[PDB]
């Protein structure tokens, strides 16, 4: 005869995320074959780790850092590492990531020293943990973590930011997201006073990328922001 | 040779959307199309771009851009399908400095007017540089549909080709920076919603010159380099044999 | 793998707020309309994440921002939960319709025709009643309960591969036809209380459709849309 | 005790084609036997393939083309090939694909010199592929897609016009269908001008068939056109 | 396989949409009838696609145009989606019928009776209600609730081995009964609200019958029908 | 000989509506039976057919078309379940241009009056070839139910009996061409919606000879070709023994 079913308190209910199929309506279809499509996505962390430029206010924004002449004990840049600062806004880092609620990995920053082919010198490159106040003395950037990048054969640096947090995840559309401020600072120093040589321009320009490292995970996929495009 | 998406992008089966032969090859085919394309100066700003639509070089002719016995196989065949490789040359010396950004678009309108139809030959010339306002940055300059005069027009604030100009390096791209290289090499296969576009309205990939460091030199140095490329398809597959288009 | 293609764009978003029929239709005539021109305008859902204008392909999106009195406003719809996670070209999915009403206790129904067909728009008198010819049909024409909401999951019928998310070719010929595929889309719902044209009432009933996009494949990796800096 | 069922949100909707079944009323019913009538059509594409007259305007159509004696460099007949053209409208492959929305396959005109036994001549029969112009000259027909039917042995020829398109099918009902027009143009060409006998009628006619090929496959069934009934 | 012939018919289509009973019902007298004739017309639906008229199996279709006061009119009833796509002779077939309300919140019920039998008119009195004849019967007398629909798959039940698409033969002797199958049904339904008759309403409910075609099996290639060139 | 739906229309069983031995044979069934047709002339239009019903022309004896035996044995049977086999013969000389159609069509009323009952054997020879009009095509013709002065009459559009003459060939079909052949070999096995129909009153093929091309010859060449057939029934099985038909 017929089964006896009690149903449940939610029936008749459309839940949006039900990880369940429904009724096919117009099926035995045959599509035409998408064998010959090449570069198919089949995660989009493939595509937080590929590096795009960053963005800084000196809405025409710079992707590079000017390099003034003048040697000065404060940082040349100094940016937070968060994925809602707007230095992430248009990189495939933070625009990936902000439509997700959680992430997990090494954010890498790779630089391009785009000046001339003579120059000499070196840069000092100082991830800072999430402090009281920000780093600005190179003193305070030595003790930090830190790289000297130098203008060698390396006229590209890919500094990995490590990934130091008291939770195995972040908030990633957050000011805050921790202890009391600002998640942590990059910041680029120039370590000795660069050499550029005459009938060569002065002050040349780096310019920064932010690509995800091999480890870099998301998680909790939420409701975008509707608002690029107004 | 920057491969895009694959190993071998000359790898290519004849398309599964026609029932005759396809014209695989024409009279010569182990050869490249060099075409000008405007000069880089210090008054170029940030992100300005420079499209040079492909196949729509071949045929408009953008910079001298002669298409030798290829335009005149893609005019007798109606459906086209090929994969491209460039080669963008800059003669960038020691006294420069400013990098460009030479990548392949795929499918997108930038030779439009953000304000028309296609652009000519003499308002390339004009310009010289597109420049990248808010237009190009939130796709509101892709042709607008004549809706008439029944429909209120609506206000148009966004199109899906747009350029977000912080993320050209997603696609296959080489830096053309002033001290680790000179030319770029871009090598890529065929892409479309069909297994093969039409040959006259076809858009598949864009040559893209970006400038993302403007070019600073100091005076009396070497000054203003000349950009050149090289366009040359990769296994061509021409369907639909027809007379020449008009 | 929460950033995956198959997974993340499996998920349930609203699409558009169209008008329920209560008569035979007139589906909206071709670009461009002069004025005069008698039709049912916002009554179709054209299932594209890409932007529409008057239940037809449109090039770009248009909202309204001071909605005077002169002319016809135009349904224009667009996935904003797609846009900002499409970091692609090309995508590939079978459709997952579902239509939920927006009138208290309204018995609706769905119907739906294919990627290239067409509408059928005329009436047959059965029992001296004006009986619509949306009424029947080989394609699915799902009736809902009182109150009740109408699922299926439609497949890839367009004769497209893929359906092109950026696309920079031209459908027919040029001059204001680039950048406006044709093909792209799994079909065009449209809602009626199924009800003879005598019984046509005065209040304007809406209705809105959902979208899930079941197995999504998508190809060739391409920007996210631009995030703006105030 | 009961099975806990939890009803899904499509709960007591009657869609049209679900492709399941439901209760039987009236069961047990031995049908009488139909293995005498010969010739079941299993599948409507036995139908397609049966070569039926095609129309031409000169609602009285002629499926024959009448043959002027008058020797020119323009096309005997061209008509487009397009199967919602009104040359297909009283065929079996434009009557039975109409009320579908895809094709893929091969229209097969086969001919019929339905002129006198004594008859000598030449016919060139170019297809052209979708062009902004109608080939005309016949020079333009040459380059074209072309076959040289002689009025030999074969009295009856079947021109099988190839199937060259962007997308694996094809939209049934549509003028444009694809790329700026008219989907192809079919052209019986005279080549040598024809010699008829005296005492032999001049003007021959040539009688149009419209089968399909063996690869004509059809898709997505679609609520036909009632427009035949008034 | 969209052209398979048992894939092709098995959908749900709208055959006729009935007025439903609220009282025991006389039968339409067969044709012809004279004025006066006191009966009971257009609550049955002769399940059959070929024309009917007045719930009786007829050799024309025929529609009013200007349906002026004098003389009763007659529901006329065909199968629009089956004749196009109709191209046999031929067709045997289980009927899926599916009786849905077009009136708010009704509690209707359908009755059948076979291919060749009658319907039982008269009524029972039953506790001082006028209790009709059918209520009862070895028929299937389907249910619903109220706001529900009611299906059930009927067999081919008829005398005749298949339905004759096209008939050439007479039923009864000649002189306009040429093209008139006798024995080509399923059999005929009726919608009927389950109250005495005492309890008779004023209004004048409708309903309507949909059609699915199980197990459809067709004979003999035919015709299509004539597609006119205005 | 265009056999019809299977490679031998001879093979045919018993019917499996019958209690009886069917009268399986007559006294001459390796004959045939000829009969006139109506000349076909120049001022025939296109499509205007010619229909000669099977059984319906052993009765009335269209254009001379004696029965013989077959005849007196359909009438003195009740259930008649035969396949039938015609060959239509017409002088085309090679004189002549045009093209016949000569099909066996199922289950149709062509020789019904748009307008009344069945047609005599005198207006078959007053009109001597039907032209297809809109009634044909849209099977307005076939004979509309008496409703009686209750109802009032519908407008009657369609019927389900029509031609599309342009799908005529989808039956069994051979084109009497000009300058392929001279005559048609259709052979037919039995069809009908119950295993046996009647013997009076059935039309389960229809011999359809209709104008492709219509007739062109030279004046003073040969004119006005005649056309004749040969019915001749293939595995009859009589049913329901009784007297002669009244």
């Amino acid at each position: 005869g017929p089964i006896p079913t009690a149903p449940r308190e939610n029936s008749l209910m459309f839940l949006s995320t039900t990880p369940d199929d429904t009724v096919p309506a117009y099926g035995n279809v045959r599509t035409p074959p998408v064998n010959y499509l090449p570069g198919e996505i089949t995660d989009l962390l493939q595509l937080a780790r590929i590096p795009t430029l960053m963005a800084f206010g000196r809405d025409a924004y710079v992707p590079y850092v000017a390099v003034p002449t003048q040697f000065d004990d404060k940082p040349l840049i100094s940016f937070p590492i968060t994925l809602s600062d707007p230095v992430y806004q248009n990189t495939l880092v933070g625009a990936i990531s902000s439509n997700f609620a959680n992430y997990r990995g090494c954010i890498q920053i790779t630089l391009t020293f785009c000046g001339p082919m003579m120059a000499r010198g070196k840069f000092l490159l100082s991830y800072s943990p999430p402090n009281g106040t920000q780093p600005q003395t190179l003193s305070e950037a030595m003790q930090c973590t830190y790289s000297i990048w130098d203008i060698g054969l390396n006229s590209s640096w890919t500094f990995v930011i490590p990934y130091i947090s008291p939770s195995d995840y972040r908030e990633t559309r957050a000011i805050t997201n921790s202890v009391y401020s600002a998640d942590g600072w990059f910041s680029l120093h120039k370590l000795t006073k660069i050499t550029l040589p005459p009938d060569c321009p002065q002050s040349p320009c780096i310019l920064f990328f932010a690509s995800a490292g091999e480890d870099y995970t998301l998680r909790l996929p939420v409701d975008c922001n509707p608002s690029y495009v107004f | 040779v920057l491969c895009a998406y694959v190993e071998d992008p000359t790898k290519s089966d004849p398309p599964s959307s026609s029932t005759d032969q396809p014209t695989t090859t024409f009279t010569a085919i182990d050869r490249w199309y060099t075409g000008r394309l405007n000069s880089w100066t210090k008054a170029v700003k940030t992100f300005s771009f420079q499209a040079v639509p492909l196949p729509g070089a071949f045929l408009s002719r953008q910079g001298g851009l002669n298409g030798g016995a290829f335009t005149a196989t893609l005019h007798r065949h109606f459906l086209m399908k090929c994969g491209w490789q460039v080669q963008v040359q800059c003669n960038l010396t020691q006294f420069h400095q400013g990098a460009l950004l030479v990548a392949m678009v795929p499918e997108t309108t930038l030779d439009v007017k953000p304000d028309g139809k296609a652009k000519s030959l003499q308002e390339l010339n004009e310009e010289q540089w597109v420049e990248m306002s808010d237009d190009y940055r939130t796709g509101k300059n892709m042709p607008f549909q004549s809706l008439g005069t029944y429909y209120r027009p609506p206000n148009w604030t966004w199109g899906p080709n747009f350029i977000n100009p912080y993320q050209v390096t997603v696609f296959p791209h080489q830096i053309l920076n002033a001290r680790t290289s000179t030319s770029v090499d871009i090598n890529v296969p065929y892409i479309g919603e069909t297994p093969t576009q039409s040959s006259e309205t076809q858009n598949s990939w864009t040559l893209l010159v970006m400038v993302l460091v403007p070019l600073d030199y100091k005076e009396g140095a070497t000054t203003d380099p000349e950009i050149t490329f090289s366009v040359r398809p990769t296994s061509p597959y021409f369907n639909g044999l027809r007379n020449r288009y008009t | 793998n929460h950033t995956n293609v198959k997974f993340l764009f499996d998920r349930s978003r609203l699409l558009n707020v169209i008008k329920v029929l209560e008569k035979d239709a007139v589906f909206p005539r071709p670009f461009p309309t002069a004025t005069g021109t008698q039709q049912d305008d916002g009554y179709f859902c054209l299932l594209t994440p890409r932007p529409t204008v008057a239940s037809r392909p449109a090039t770009r999106f248009g909202l309204y921002v001071s909605p005077s009195d002169s002319g016809v406003l135009a349904n224009t719809s667009l996935d904003f939960n797609f846009y900002s996670l499409a970091c692609f070209t090309y995508f590939r999915s079978d459709l997952e319709v579902t239509v939920v009403s927006l009138e208290p206790d309204l018995e609706f129904a769905v119907g739906w025709f294919p990627s290239g067909s067409e509408y059928q728009a005329s009436s047959f008198v059965y029992d001296q009643l004006h009986v619509p010819y949306h009424f029947t049909g080989r394609t699915p024409r799902a009736f809902a309960s009182k109150g009740g909401k109408v699922s299926f999951v439609l497949p890839w019928n367009s004769v497209s591969s893929v359906l092109p998310v950026r696309w920079g070719g031209a459908s027919k010929l040029s001059s204001a036809t680039r950048g406006l595929p044709a093909h792209a889309d799994w079909g065009t719902i449209y809602a009626f209380i199924p009800r003879p044209n005598e019984k046509k009432s005065t209040a304007v009933k809406h209705v809105a459709v959902y979208i899930r996009y079941k197995n999504a494949r998508a190809w060739c990796p391409s920007m996210l849309p631009f995030r703006s800096y105030k």
